[PDB]
RNA sequence: CCGGGUGUUACAGCCCCGCCCCGGCAGCAGCAGCUCGCCGAAUCCCGGGGCCGAGGGAGCGAGACCUGUGUCGCCGCGCUCUCCCCCCU
RNA sequence: CACGGCGCGUCGCGGCGCGCGCGAGCGAGCGCACGGGGUCGGCGGCGAUGUCGGCUACCCACCCGACCCGUCUUGAAACACGGACCAAGGAGU
RNA sequence: CCCAUACCCGGCCGUCGCUGGCAGUCGGCAGAGCGAGAAAGAGAGUGGCGCGGACGCUACGCCGCGACGAGUAGGAGGGCCGCUGCGGUGAGCCUUGAAGCCUAGGGCGCGG
RNA sequence: CGGGGUCCGGUGCGGAGAGCCCUUCGUCCCGGGAAACGGGGCGCGGCCGGA
């Protein structure tokens, strides 16, 4: 009925000044803002969500217009709260600054 | 012959064993245990007999076969893997599934079932769920529990009772079953104050609180 | 109550100094979970996250009285070929 | 306690060390594994005119990177020289 | 706390070294080893049923271990890269369609 | 009614944004608590409220 997953901001690719490397995101999660408080969401799925103009198929449903790219939390970034992210296809640089659902079901507790 | 002891070191560390070689020649007491030094069947025929040959050669080998593969020691079938559980997860505790059909529902914990998967349900009177499976990494384990160490589940229900086959039909056995079960939890959650419509809501996210701050 | 002055334990305290068993008692690089160190043949246990799984006929025992098998080498163990006793189903 | 037989025991210092014989240097099975590089004897879904897969290649978008080649030269993106574009010919025999 | 093509671990390509290993496919005519700390014989001798067992080895081949890989001028090697003609060879192809040319098609090779 | 005076309360801001509000499984019976002034109505017709 609810919402079950949390809100992340894709801030951009690990980087240095002049190059980046695309096969890691970083993700800034709402809410947490020191190291102390990002290993809860260590190794948690996220999901970027996206619609897009062909009818997909989709597990049990119907096919619509929803597509997804997944991934998953491995380490910390930085000292305030950034998060180190890998999907299975490198997300498009259209995603910077837009919202990724970090779920719960890799749960630890 | 001989009837098998059991080991005489309790383990004192994975693959150290509490008593030392001397130790345990003295325990095993081996100073007075010395100790020193097909493929054819005949058959009648209605002639005379016949010796047949079982395990006949095949009749086609195949243009090319792989070869063999090299031997490996640590690796074993799912079936005798060791099962781990949570330490948060007890019998009688109440949980939220977080990817089945019944996200976020609030569900009463029974037992770890055989092959790791948790035997789930809160009575479907109230929550509406059945007896159900559930990977104990898909759930969250809040702290509150409910004395159950005091019911009895049927024996026979397991994973091969809870696997699929193959329009699914709900079975007169499953209905009898969940009633067992559901007869004797229910009472237990109605004598703990506001609990029936604590299972009965559903859990969620609002904006302003996030997980790793809240405690359950 | 405050300010100034005198002064040497008074209706507060502070520092040093012989001994009383270095007076005695804990305790001790202290979870009074930060008062200040260097370490571990004087060091072990448990847990979590991430990436990867390349290689592919290693043999065992069977004895010229047999011809099987594919869980094998090194290493660390347990049980039996001795007899008793205890506990739980 | 990586101690475990009997002897002849000096192979010996006073017993321990440490030698000579004992069908003569042959006890066997099962089982578990921190043991010469991964397996599952574990599973779940969606599939006929709208869906599945197609790295690359066609077009487009975005982030990062990114100065036009050849040549002589210590130094070329050069306010150094040759070069509008395309086809064919073209130089260690 | 952040990151270089640096360092550590892993995979893959190639080069170099070990002037490494393999002719032992020794099978009912046989007995399946020469990885194991110690230069050298699983030494030869004379006296007190079921007929059965994968791959290999273009030796210019196959296989195993380590280390390493910048490059102008220049040197060398390999090209189952390419063009034209000649001697051989493919009981080669082809009017049931050759050469050549075009392609938003399917692929191979690090590359030609 | 607004602005001053006294007085009384708070002041690491409990008249707090380190906070507040709404909070959703649904339906069916009977009982208690709150309400009878309440709830719902392009269901209504007006009156003000805004540059
Ligand atoms: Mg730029
Ligand atoms: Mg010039
Ligand atoms: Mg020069
Ligand atoms: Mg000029
Ligand atoms: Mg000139
Ligand atoms: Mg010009
Ligand atoms: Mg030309
Ligand atoms: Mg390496
Ligand atoms: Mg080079
Ligand atoms: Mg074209």
């Amino acid at each position: 009925s609810g919402r079950l997953w949390c809100k992340a901001i894709f801030a951009g690719y690990k980087r240095g000044l002049r190059n980046q490397r695309e096969h890691t995101a970083l993700l800034k999660i709402e809410g947490v803002y020191a190291r102390d408080e990002t290993e809860f969401y260590l190794g948690k799925r996220c999901a970027y969500v996206y619609k897009a103009k062909n009818n997909t198929v989709t597990p049990g449903g119907k096919p619509n217009k929803t597509r997804v790219i997944w991934g998953k939390v491995t380490r910390a970034h930085g000292n305030s709260g950034m998060v180190r992210a890998k999907f299975r296809s490198n997300l498009p640089a259209k995603a910077i600054g837009h919202r990724i659902r970090v779920m719960l079901y890799p749960s630890r507790i | 012959k001989g009837k098998p002891h059991c080991s005489r070191n309790p383990v004192l560390v994975r693959g150290i064993g509490r008593y030392s070689r001397s130790a345990m020649y003295s325990r095993k007491a081996l100073y007075k245990r010395k100790y020193a030094a097909l493929a054819t069947v005949t058959k009648p025929v209605g002639g005379g007999t016949r010796v047949v040959k079982l395990r006949k050669m095949p009749r086609y080998y195949p243009t090319e076969d792989v070869p063999r593969k090299l031997l490996s020691h640590g690796k074993k079938p799912f079936s005798q893997h060791v099962r781990k559980l949570r330490a948060s997860i007890t019998p009688g505790t109440i949980l939220i599934i977080l990817t089945g059909r019944h996200r976020g529902k609030r569900v009463v914990f029974l037992k770890q079932l055989s092959s790791g998967l948790l035997l789930v349900t809160g009575p479907l009177s109230l929550n509406r769920v059945p007896l159900r499976r559930t990977h104990q990494k898909f759930v969250i384990a809040t702290s509150t529990k409910i004395d159950i160490s005091g019911v009895k589940i049927p024996k026979h229900l397991t994973d091969a009772y809870f696997k699929k086959k193959k329009k699914y039909e709900i079975t007169e056995q499953r209905k009898v079953d969940q009633k067992a079960v559901d007869s004797q939890i229910l009472p237990k959650i109605k004598a703990v104050p506001q609990l029936q419509g604590y299972l009965r809501s559903v859990f969620a996210l609002t904006n302003g609180v996030y997980p790793h701050k809240l405690v359950f």
